[PDB]
RNA sequence: GUGUAGUAUCUGUU
RNA sequence: AACAGAUACUGACACAGUCCCUUU
């Protein structure tokens, strides 16, 4: 059964999902992602002048609640 | 085994045991049944793992006698990091095959 | 149509410094982490310089990095968290110089995913147990132990997962031999994304949590968690257990607190603020980095500021009750993203963008003149001043952030230079990158003569310098000493009358005069073995050794002399002439294991060498012969499993392998060579002389043959004294040189030029070769901006009515921090700062400069000129204003116009354009320019007031990031859309586009190969090359041709030459310190061997840290026509079993294959 | 199946009966094409076949809406393969426009496809999503990407 | 030959 | 559309298997 497998996993949906949460996983993994690679990491500490550290917490600040409130 | 969805997999989370195979099940990849380039080890969860069940066939049951292997396919589809393959299920044509004989 | 891929220079960025013992033995080295290169460092711990000992690969984006020991055990281990869903654990090996996988497993997916553990490593202090971890939801424990055959072993992962949770970080308890224990901060989010109001967003706090492994059960559970006050970011490890108590410190935004669990009030302390400070107030304050230096009398904790102050943390505690907790202002540093501290008192700081340091602490900065600060004392300040607890020692150079590099000639050169513009903040600098090895004269010395050969053979043999120096000229002779005062002696007992063609170290203290006439021995004791030659056939050429005199006369009429303990001259009677004369011929140095040295090659006018052996039996007779291309020039044989290097009249170096008859013969590129053997870095080396200086060394079995970076010399012998133990004395232009080659510096000799911002772009003026730089930051001053500031917060001091009359005004407008040293003052995220800079760089000297007003951010230069004027060059400069970053929104934009007269080295106003949007690239084209304004592309032409515009187009998808044109023909960039064609009709003055692309691309810049062909970069790492369809007439789609991944962003694409008589390539740079090249290969069979070695590598030899390269070369799109050559060259470090098993498999042997490889780096690069 | 590298100079040869046998007049035809197309995408992966891989999945997509089983089971491998082998943008390019559509049984199925195209590589698709335009109370832009050097 | 899951197409009665 | 009958097809589907806790 494929459809046991998919369900655990975080980030799937199904047709009853609204287009908010979907952008809100998408938000969620691109912080991930920026957290996780190094040289993005860099490019974005250079385009504006912070710290690694700084940059992080305010990535790791903006996890919860991406994209405002829900409707 | 794909021939049967009846059948159910374990897939917890896998632990350091390897899995077996019997002989008529040897050489085979325990997600599609494929003869061609086994390419990574098996390997099942503590559970399974567990006193009778130590050393038995990971699809069927029987007594172990070869280990288990993912085909090539599987490897690149990454379908090998998913837990451990081993069917939980007795499915419904082995024991109706059993009844029948059993007349 | 294949690319093969190459490296010139690795990244040089740090991103994870652990520490440990990993050699096993009481010495203390240094594991680094750049992106995805593994490296291992030891300090000197005499002279406190740093060397690297093994640099491997492991194909993989490196997330975390920790050691541990086993209690009871001595050498530490690494545990690696990486992309692939596996956990790795690496052993050093002193005896293999390499990394052996000790254990690894699976546990999910691959990538840098959000809920697949890797992110966080916190381990046992202990050793019992290693925690892997996930931003989200994931967390598994290891059980780590030992067996009966001193061997470790891993058990099955124990889950702990959680829904709905976020981990900041994680760090180890140490418990003192109790249930193990790791604590988190966690952070909930189910209930914020239920709240359409959104106050459930706010009122929701971090809560520290603790995870007890029990290890009776075997199961993992939580047991503490409390809700804290502020938002923490990384948590520090208090040693407990026997010294020092348990519990974790928090560190949060203005505050460092210490939490325990069960009955504990915490304590907080905030955080000094530094006094006089320019920063805007609203900002918060954190914590960077940490150390620990844990001992058995005390223990301290280091921390690093956003500003750059070291702090030094001292827990003052009860019996067993902490009570409060002192800071104390240590130094201040460039900001760091890793600080360690080891035994013999050594800091090594891994600076975050830039260089490295190493200082030694000469002081712990106790009860000194600065005051402390405790929680008891009821904002803090404090005043920083320059280093007074650290002494620098060594320094790392680095180019971590390589912004723009433009591959040139704008010396006088006949090779060109790298131009790269790397640096942020007010450290940053341009450098000049050229291929070679540093040279640093000393002592220059002339004499006036024609100096053709000298010498330093030492006194004796346990002298640690060389005393005897002479130089000889055509006719006469020219004798010196080592000394403070080097000066000519007289009494020496030498007969300074005839030439020296050579002089031996017969014995120990026993020397020879070798002339045109024969030799006479004068040893140094009252004993001369004097040995004529008279005739008019005297001795030609000479060959010195550490026992031996072996000589030669007019038609090859070798003579060999050996010595006896007594102290004689063993002349065999033998003189056998061949039809040929000899054009260079020389002896070995002699080594312990054998009598003397092994063998004799004499090069022959016929071209062939002999190899004589030199048993009396067989004296003076050959045993093989070997043939040249060219005429023979030298026959230098290199010492470290020995090789044979031979110069020729022609500009090649040819290497055979050590043995009587030719071996393997590698060649590498119309004057004659000469090689000389000289100490380099405590190996034997030589030094040939083509046409330049070539040193070529064995550096850990490697051989390396890169030129000396200087003017050329003609001769050279080795120097040695107490001030420069390892140099060389060179002749050169008839004067007396000094060399001195410490550091190593292998490729790329730097020369670097400070600047004030961030460098964007450069341009070249193409009439003086002078550059034309402009800088920009975020959150930044200008001068006159900071200048009022200061005068306005002094005013205001004063007016605070600090006794009304304060004399610290004064001191505090003559108070001038070094912002190159002390960073510079942050405002805030609208504030803007840029400078425009005329350089000469040659030599590094501003001619020119011009400030901006506020909020003004320069992002595009241009120099061109227009057809409605004749010889009159213009400078073109896009600018910003009112540029709001995360909450994207601008107030329109300027171009500003420049004259440039004075050869380029003036810049006179001549008038400002206002546009709508910001202004991102400027490029001229036939007689005019285009500026392209956010989602517009127009065409500009000059005027008197302003620039006038003539075409536009509104079709661009987004943004314009940049633009090329050839011809008619111009290509935009986009900034998610990959590239646009579009045309220019100048009898109807449109411009319409007729081709783009399918996939969208995050490009940041793009090179012209073609007419129809376009490489361009990613954000995100990868490289394409895209080419027009035929059949296309400027709805068309074009071709993607090639794919990539360099695992690295890059911001530079260029075609060009790098070595003389090679061929062009497409040299790239990345933003993380790299250089790479593509090359293209010159025959099919090429193509498919290159392929097949790749394969198999790939199949037998995988990645270290658990990859798949082929899956990693394919992150994003499917790898297209590119090989790999950095696994290829892998091949060349490989075991012999398995280099034996590939090479068979490749129906080849590993040298032939070695050769193969060789041959294209040494062709291309 | 049985030859994975030396089966990219072949691919010509059989494209033209696949196409034929793709074709909407019976069911076991397209589901063993499908079976074709699955295990000779995953055998040529890594060699840029992706020209031909593409007119492959374009006569093979319009297959998804059935209803038996074993076609369903065969086209969901093709559509896995040709994903492993081609790159997941196209992928997401072709499931990207049913994602929200108004019938219901249409969804179920293109969220059945994204689901299995997201599972494997996420971290591509984090860099091969489409632009957002945002709402008037919720920002949908990732202005971090927008940054220029 | 038999049994375990499914599928397609025809014919009759409402 | 529902009820029923008939004919074709797919799944390298399987063939005294065997039980491997059945507790006092
Ligand atoms: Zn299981
Ligand atoms: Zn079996
Ligand atoms: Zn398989």
């Amino acid at each position: 059964q494929l459809e046991h497998l998919q369900s655990k996993y975080i980030g799937t949906g199904h047709a009853d999902t609204t287009k908010w949460e979907w952008l809100v996983n998408q938000h969620r993994d691109s912080y991930c992602s920026y957290m996780g690679h190094f040289d993005l990491l860099n490019y974005f500490a250079i385009a504006e002048n912070e710290s690694k550290a700084r940059v992080r917490f305010n990535l790791m600040e903006k996890m919860l609640q991406p994209c405002g409130p829900p409707a | 085994a794909k021939h049967h969805p009846d059948l159910i997999f374990c897939r917890k989370q896998a632990g350091v045991a390897i899995g077996r195979l019997c002989e008529k099940c040897d050489g085979k990849c325990v997600i599609c049944d494929s003869y061609v380039r086994p390419c990574t080890l098996v390997r099942i969860c503590d559970e399974c793992n567990y006193g009778s069940y130590q050393g038995r066939c990971v699809i069927c049951g029987g007594p172990g006698v070869s280990d288990a292997y993912y085909c090539k396919e599987c490897t690149i589809q990454e379908k090998d990091r998913d837990g451990c393959p081993k069917i939980v299920n007795l499915g419904s044509s082995k024991t109706d095959l059993f009844y029948e004989r059993k007349k | 149509m294949f690319l093969y891929n190459l490296t010139l220079q690795r990244a040089t960025g740090i991103s994870f410094a652990i520490h440990g013992n990993f050699s096993g033995t009481k010495q203390q080295e240094i594991v680094v982490s750049r992106g995805k290169i593994l490296e291992l460092l030891r300090p000197d711990p005499n002279t406190g310089k740093v060397h690297t000992l093994l640099t491997v690969e492991v194909f993989g984006v490196i997330r975390s990095l920790m050691a541990f020991r086993l209690t009871g055990g001595t050498k530490d281990y690494i545990v690696v968290g990486s992309d692939s869903g596996r956990i790795v654990i690496l052993e050093y090996q002193p005896s293999k110089n390499m990394f052996e996988k000790i254990h690894q497993e699976t546990f999910g997916k691959s990538g840098c995913r959000r809920i697949v553990p890797g992110q966080f490593l916190a381990v046992d202090p202990k050793g019992r147990a290693v925690m892997i971890s996930a931003i989200e939801k994931q967390k598994l424990v290891y059980i780590l132990n030992r067996d009966a055959a001193a061997r470790l072993t891993i058990s099955s992962p124990l889950e702990a997962h959680k829904a709905n949770t976020l981990v900041y970080h994680v760090v180890g308890v140490d418990v003192g031999f109790e249930n193990p224990m790791f604590a988190c901060l966690e952070m909930d989010y189910e209930e914020a994304d239920n709240d359409p109001t959104g106050e459930a967003a706010a009122n929701t706090q971090q809560t520290l949590t603790f995870y007890e492994l029990d290890l009776g059960l075997n199961h993992v559970v939580r047991k503490y968690s409390e809700p804290l006050e502020e938002h923490g970011n990384f948590l520090i490890t208090v040693p407990g257990g026997s010294d020092g108590p348990s519990g974790v410190l928090i560190c949060s935004e203005n505050y460092i607190t210490y939490k325990n669990f069960g009955d504990q009030p915490d304590i907080r302390c905030p955080i000094p603020r530094r006094r006089n400070d320019l920063d805007d107030p609203e900002r918060g304050m954190i914590f960077v980095c940490s150390a620990t230096h844990k001992t058995k009398s005390m223990f301290f904790f280091l921390a690093q500021t956003e500003q750059g102050d070291i702090f030094k943390i001292t827990l003052e505690t009860d019996e067993d009750m902490v009570t409060e907790i002192r800071l104390k202002y240590f130094d201040t540093v460039p900001v760091a993203a890793a600080m360690c501290v080891l035994k013999t008192g050594f800091l090594f700081v891994a600076s975050e963008f830039g260089n490295h340091y190493l200082y030694q602490i000469a002081h712990l900065g106790d009860d000194d003149e600065e005051p402390e600060f405790s929680s008891a004392m009821p904002t803090f300040f404090f005043q920083p001043r320059p280093l007074k607890n650290l002494v620098l020692v060594d320094e790392l150079d680095s180019l971590s952030p390589i912004l723009f590099c433009q591959i040139a000639d704008l010396a006088n050169e006949d090779t060109p230079q790298l131009y790269v513009a790397c640096g942020r903040g007010p450290r940053s600098s341009l450098r000049v990158l050229r291929h070679g090895l540093e040279v640093s004269e000393m002592a220059v010395s002339e004499l006036p003569g024609n100096p053709n050969a000298v010498w330093t053979v030492r006194r004796h043999i346990e002298d640690e310098f060389d005393a005897y120096i002479i130089v000889s000229f055509v006719n006469a002779t020219l004798v010196l000493s080592i000394g403070e005062t080097v000066e000519e002696v007289t009494d020496s007992g030498f007969l300074g009358t005839t030439p020296t063609l050579s002089c031996s170290l017969l014995g120990d203290d026993a020397l020879v005069q070798v002339y045109p006439d024969g030799i006479r021995h004068i040893r140094a004791d009252k004993r001369v073995n004097e040995w004529k030659t008279p005739g008019k056939k005297t001795i030609v050429k000479c060959a010195v050794n550490q026992r031996q005199v072996v000589i030669a006369l007019t038609g090859g009429e070798l003579v060999y002399f050996e010595m006896d303990p007594s102290g004689q001259l063993n002349e065999y009677t033998e003189r056998k002439e061949m039809s040929a004369d000899v054009v260079c011929m020389s002896l070995a140095n002699v080594p312990p294991g054998e009598q003397r040295s092994r063998f004799l090659a004499v090069g022959l006018v016929d071209n062939t060498v002999r190899i004589i052996s030199l048993d009396p039996s067989d004296c003076l007779q050959p045993l093989s012969m070997q043939a040249l291309p060219a005429q023979p020039e030298s026959l230098c044989i290199v010492e470290m499993f020995l090789y044979l290097n031979i110069g020729l009249q022609n500009g090649v170096l040819l290497r055979t392998v050590l043995d009587p008859v030719t071996g393997d013969l590698s060649d590498t590129r119309s004057r004659p060579v000469k090689l000389f053997r000289v100490r380099m870095q405590g190996q034997e080396a030589v030094l040939a002389m083509s046409s330049r200086s070539w040193l070529s060394y064995s550096y850990q079995s490697r051989f390396h043959l890169t030129p000396l970076s200087y003017e050329t010399l003609e001769f050279a012998s080795g120097f040695a004294s107490e001030q420069c133990p390892e140099g060389i004395v060179a002749i050169s232009t008839n004067t007396l040189r000094i060399l001195a080659l410490e550091k190593l510096g292998a490729v790329f000799n730097q020369v670097a030029f400070p600047l004030q911002y961030t460098p964007r772009k450069f341009v070249i003026h193409p009439e003086s070769n002078n550059l034309i730089i402009i800088e920009t930051d975020h959150n930044a001053y200008t001068e006159a901006t900071k200048a009022q500031r200061k005068q306005q917060m002094a005013e205001e001091m004063v007016e605070a009515a600090g006794e009304l009359a304060a004399e610290m005004a004064a001191a505090f407008l003559n108070e001038n921090l070094p912002e190159s040293i002390f960073g510079a003052p942050k405002a805030g995220n609208g504030q803007w700062a840029s400078v425009i800079r005329v350089m000469n760089p040659i030599q590094g000297n501003t001619l020119d400069l011009v400030q901006l007003e506020q909020n003004e951010a320069a992002f595009s230069v241009a120099v061109c000129r227009f057809s409605n004027t004749g010889e009159d060059w213009y400078v073109l400069v896009g600018v910003a204003k009112d540029l709001i970053l995360n909450p994207r929104s601008v107030a329109g934009g300027f171009v500003y116009t420049y004259k440039l007269v004075n050869n380029g080295e003036k810049l006179e106003f001549l008038h400002k354009t206002p546009v709508e949007e910001v202004p991102a690239a400027i490029a001229p084209f036939q007689g005019r320019v285009l500026i392209g304004v956010g989602k517009l592309l127009r065409v500009y032409d000059l005027g008197k007031k302003k620039l006038l515009r003539k075409c536009e187009n509104k079709h661009i998808a987004n943004y314009i990031s940049g633009i090329q044109t050839i011809g008619h023909r111009v290509i935009v960039s986009d900034v998610q859309e990959s590239f646009i064609w579009v045309r220019y009709k100048r009898n109807e003055n449109q411009l319409i586009i007729f081709a783009d692309d399918t996939y969208p691309r995050w490009v940041t810049t793009a090179s012209l190969l073609d007419y129809d062909t376009v490489a361009g970069a990613d954000k995100f790492g990868n490289i394409c090359v895209v080419r027009l369809p035929p059949n296309t007439n400027d709805s068309q789609k074009a071709e993607v041709i090639m794919n990539y991944h360099v695992g690295e962003t890059v911001l530079s694409l260029q075609k060009t030459t790098l070595i003389p008589g090679g061929s062009e390539s497409l040299v790239y740079t990345t933003l993380s310190g790299g250089i790479g090249i593509l090359v293209p290969f010159t025959s099919h069979e090429d193509h498919d061997f290159f392929q097949h070695v790749e394969m198999h590598l790939r199949s037998e030899h995988p990645p270290l840290c658990g990859r798949d390269h082929l899956s990693f070369r394919s992150y994003y799109f499917p790898v297209k026509n590119v090989i790999d050559g950095d696994l290829c060259e892998q091949f060349n470090s490989m075991e012999p079993n398995k280099q034996k098993n590939v090479s068979e498999e490749l129906d080849r042997t590993p040298p032939e294959v070695s050769k193969k490889l060789e041959d294209i780096r040494t062709r291309y690069a | 199946e049985y030859i994975g590298e030396m089966g990219k100079d072949y691919i010509y040869a059989v494209t033209p009966l696949l196409e034929d046998a793709l074709m909407d007049r019976d069911l076991v035809h397209r589901q063993t094409a499908s079976a074709v197309v699955q295990h000779m995408s995953l055998g040529v992966y890594g060699f840029g076949c992706e020209d031909s891989l593409n007119h492959l999945l374009n006569y093979v997509w319009p297959n998804v809406f059935e209803t038996s089983p074993h076609v369903i089971q065969a086209v969901m491998g093709a559509l896995e393969g040709l994903r492993v082998a081609i790159g997941p943008c196209r992928m997401l390019q072709y499931c990207l426009q049913g994602l929200f559509h108004p019938a219901r049984k249409v969804r179920d199925v293109y969220w059945k496809i994204y689901n299995s195209i997201y599972i494997g590589s996420q971290d591509a698709l984090i860099a091969h999503y489409p632009r957002i335009y945002n709402d008037d109370k919720n920002t949908y832009i990732r202005y971090e990407l927008d940054y220029i050097l």
